[PDB]
């Protein structure tokens, strides 16, 4: 990770952004003020 | 009609004491 | 961070939890 240089190994794969989106389309703020 | 493939709906309800999960949402990591 | 504050002993892993390692 980044605050953890030792990551998940892999070589072609998607984990951060993955959960990412997960929680972000949970929030369901079509208008969600925000950065 | 299909697509070989399924998918999730959004007007479904809950008990609030489920036990089932699903790999569509991704917490790979 | 997640290990680097935690030793023989970790959260489980099938659901989202890497949430915890980016704390």
């Amino acid at each position: 990770h980044l605050p953890f240089s030792k990551s998940e190994n892999p070589v072609l794969s998607t984990i951060a952004f993955l959960v990412g989106l997960v929680n972000p389309k949970t929030v369901q703020s079509m208008t969600q003020r925000a950065i | 009609s299909h697509s070989n493939i399924d998918y999730q709906t959004l007007l479904a309800n809950s008990d609030h004491a489920k036990f089932t999960i699903e790999p569509g949402v991704l917490p790979v990591g």
